[PDB]
RNA sequence: UAGCGGCGAGCGAACGGGGAGCAGCCCAGAGCCUGAAUCAGUGUGUGUGUUAGUGGAAGCGUCUGGAAAGGCGCGCGAUACAGGGUGACAGCCCCGUACACAAAAAUGCACAUGCUGUGAGCUCGAUGAGUAGGGCGGGACACGUGGUAUCCUGUCUGAAUAUGGGGGGACCAUCCUCCAAGGCUAAAUACUCCUGACUGACCGAUAGUGAACCAGUACCGUGAGGGAAAGGCGAAAAGAACCCCGGCGAGGGGAGUGAAAAAGAACCUGAAACCGUGUACGUACAAGCAGUGGGAGCACGCUUAGGCGUGUGACUGCGUACCUUUUGUAUAAUGGGUCAGCGACUUAUAUUCUGUAGCAAGGUUAACCGAAUAGGGGAGCCGAAGGGAAACCGAGUCUUAACU
């Protein structure tokens, strides 16, 4: 329906942005978890191999000289090296089917009725790169270092956010919940953008 | 109003909840509660890969002889969609999206299946009763 | 990916360790005592306390036993006399009357001694 | 990738309307069948239940 | 999968489909024309990289402290809040930083050029013989001679030559497809002594390289070869003038440095074993896993007694450690001297159940593309039909001559 007052602007607009599931935690839960997980094309876990500096076959004479029972020296008790079930690379990416992607997103809206779910511009008139008088913009809604984040859609000058936390804007296609749910007010703005299957930001 | 009294309260995201039960038998490792062992803990087949027993003998008794029927497939056309997403021009060969015969292929046959016609100059060379008294409210056709 | 043993090493180890008695030698010095000592402690203590409710009474009825027959009828007589009451019937424990209330248990043998048919 | 073990395939592979592949039937044939008479009919296959788990695991996207 | 295989173990295709990439040309020869496209090596130029670099923003105050980057107040930069450094953690102190410039010369690749060689183009021709087959022996084709096509051959033979020759998995006919015995050709794959930048749910002095340190050193061996231990004062050396005991010792005690020397060079924190001095109690006529249950006294502490707390424990009931291994389990069966740190059901893909979520007779994409977690891509996999060994039939179908 209304998306609460909105400051500055008239009010803000009445999309479907997805039927407007409640939430159901199970499911982002998981994406976001496997979220956490997916530009790893590699991981470290260098220091491996049972085959230490193994620079040699055992030679403690097996039957006798008292106390004993050796063997080879990658040997796994042995203080000198060898690193057991040693440890490796691997991918750690998981993958999420297509339908839970997209599956319960932007709940924001509705929960977070009295804090994000505002649409207005993309600031235009921002100098070619500037960021100084962001604050100018900041403070059309009030809305700064408390993080949020835009969806304008448009790999303009407004990427000029930088800071050491605060405003991001990846305004585009290209969005996870992750990010939509670690700002305050993530300032969905873009304006038409947001329709009803393609509500995408 | 925001209170100054020194902390926000709106409702942006921090994060969205969950999918699901089940992220963690609780291996990785084994260490922590109950020592683990694995190598299923008794001393037989340690390293995986090993299907001691082989699947085969034993099971693999009486082995019956067999060839293959060189039609590719001869998809049936298919459940008596014909005309309508097949290209109401009822024939039929292989551009098509509802249902479709996918092309490679050198017959077809349908049998009756889904919902019929209300229009349709059926051919498709083929057959079925569940065609010929099915698709018949129009365009009998069979050719060859 | 750090057990770093070191963490948790200490403080079980200590924890056990941890008793006050010393007992003797190793059984404070040495961790071997834990499981070993402070283990049989446990276990020893485990039945004590509850065979120890009769090794009080197994005392209790040995002072009865040695009160009440001085002045007649012995400790097997004696319950037998109080066994027979509407009311009267007063356990034992407190049977200690012999020590503070000798009145009292003399005048409390006759009502068993009397109290026998 | 799991691999499904290639031999019951071409032993029992099958799914009625339910899984439960029908296996196969026939004992002595190829070999003695030159005893018995009623007793011997192909009818056809069948499968089972107390060993029917044991020879699940093949099969996964409808094959033939 | 097909197939090969003591048809053992195991070996393991292709047709065909989805993509990355994508171009074809020379000699087997003469004539006409005639230095023409095409390459190669070279001098040159331009673009754009490599080798030095240049500019690059914006903070004061007060508090605590040895020291301010930290607290608190206000203030400014941001296409720069990557990061590092600075006496505790800095956007605004320094190096940088986004961005924007820059090369005498020297070279990489591109295009362009000149020189040299090459030789275009048209016509009419020519068309790769010890070769193809084949006998013997072998090797290669997923194919272990198998019925074994085809490829290369050691060895011995040996043809047609384009109305001719090869192939289509023994082989023959037909049909189809392609020209072998001559050659060149752009567009990926492997590895790390080393180089610079950068990253890490990688270690943090028994770890991590053997080596954080004058370590392949000291050592050890005839030798090849083996192969250590070993980090930390403090912000600042301000590393302790001077005085006193002493052998012009060692060692210490003052004084002074310092926020601290309960930081003095053995130097951060400094645990445990182990070794002492002091104090309270027990203890020299009493037998044993040394405790546990009961328990008086004594030393202190209790309270406006109230019958208690801490220590110690005379006397007394009980009463043979742990481990391992064993029938033996107190067992005299196993394992463990003790402490601290480390030490074992993980991981990948496949298959099947259960829970849960999505969608529904439909569900779902793979590689890949990509305005990269989107969107696109439905090749394909599974299910809505089954029966029969199969052809085949199909809510039926096999079985049987049978309609039961
Ligand atoms: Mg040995
Ligand atoms: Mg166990
Ligand atoms: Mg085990
Ligand atoms: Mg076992
Ligand atoms: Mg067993
Ligand atoms: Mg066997
Ligand atoms: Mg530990
Ligand atoms: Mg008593
Ligand atoms: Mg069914
Ligand atoms: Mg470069
Ligand atoms: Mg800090
Ligand atoms: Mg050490
Ligand atoms: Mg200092
Ligand atoms: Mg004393
Ligand atoms: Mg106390
Ligand atoms: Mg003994
Ligand atoms: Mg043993
Ligand atoms: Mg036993
Ligand atoms: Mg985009
Ligand atoms: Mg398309």
């Amino acid at each position: 329906m209304e998306l609460v007052l909105k400051d500055a602007q008239s009010a803000l607009t009445v999309s479907e942005t997805t039927f407007g599931r409640d939430f159901n935690e199970a499911l982002v839960h998981q994406v976001v978890v496997a979220y956490a997980a997916g530009a790893r094309q590699g991981t470290r876990a260098q220091k491996t191999r049972a085959e230490v500096t193994g620079s040699g076959k055992k030679p403690w004479r097996q039957k006798g000289t008292g106390r004993a029972r050796s063997g080879s020296i990658k040997s796994p008790i042995w203080r000198s090296g060898g690193v057991t079930f040693a440890a490796r690379p691997q991918d750690h990416s998981q993958k999420v089917n297509k339908k839970m992607y997209r599956g319960a997103l932007k709940s924001i809206l509705s929960e977070l009725v009295r804090q994000d779910r505002l649409i207005v511009v993309e600031k235009f008139s921002v100098e070619a790169p500037k960021t100084k008088l962001l604050a100018q913009k900041l403070k059309d809604m009030a809305l700064e270092d408390v993080l949020i984040i835009t969806g304008e859609l448009d790999e303009n000058l407004f990427l000029a956010a930088r800071n050491l936390h605060k405003v991001d804007v990846r305004d585009a296609t290209g969005i996870d919940p992750v990010s939509l749910i670690a700002f305050d007010k993530v300032v969905m703005t873009a304006d038409a953008v947001k329709q009803v299957e393609e509500m995408l930001a | 109003m925001r209170l100054n009294t020194l902390s926000p309260a709106e409702g942006s995201k921090k994060a969205g909840k969950r999918l699901g039960r089940g992220i963690g038998s609780g291996l990785g490792k084994t260490g922590g509660r109950g020592h683990k062992g694995q190598k299923s803990r008794s001393g037989g087949g340690v390293r995986r890969g090993f299907e001691g027993g082989q699947m085969p003998l034993y099971r693999r008794l009486p082995k019956f002889g067999f060839t293959s029927r060189k039609a590719a497939i001869t998809a049936e056309i298919r459940l008596s969609d014909l005309a309508k997403v097949e290209g109401g021009v009822v024939d039929l060969n292989t551009l098509k999206a509802a249902n479709i015969i996918g092309i490679q292929i050198e017959f077809a046959k349908v049998i009756l299946a889904g919902e019929v016609t209300t229009p349709v100059t059926v051919r498709g060379l083929r057959v079925t009763k569940g065609a010929r008294a099915a698709i018949e409210a129009a365009g009998g056709k069979i050719e060859e | 990916a750090r057990v770093k043993r070191g963490v948790i090493a200490r403080a079980r180890h200590k924890k056990i360790l941890k008793q006050a008695k010393g007992y003797y030698g190793a059984r404070s010095r040495v961790y071997r005592v834990a499981f070993q000592a402070v283990i049989k402690a446990g276990q020893y203590a485990y039945r004590d306390r509850r065979q120890r409710k009769r090794q009080f009474r197994q005392l209790w009825i040995a002072r009865i036993n040695a009160a009440a027959r001085q002045n007649g009828i012995s400790y097997s007589k004696f319950i037998n006399g109080l066994k027979k009451a509407s009311v009267e019937i007063d356990r034992k424990i407190l049977a200690d009357i012999a020590v503070f209330d000798k009145v009292a248990f003399t005048a409390l043998v006759e009502k068993a001694k009397a109290a026998l048919a | 990738p799991k691999i499904k073990t290639v031999r019951g395939a071409a032993k029992r592979f099958k799914k009625t309307g339910k899984g439960g592949f029908k296996h196969k039937h026939a004992n002595l044939r190829h070999i003695l069948t030159k005893k018995a008479t009623k007793r011997k009919r192909h009818l056809r296959p069948k499968a089972m239940v107390s060993k029917g788990d044991l020879g699940l695991v093949i099969a996964c996207l409808p094959y033939a």
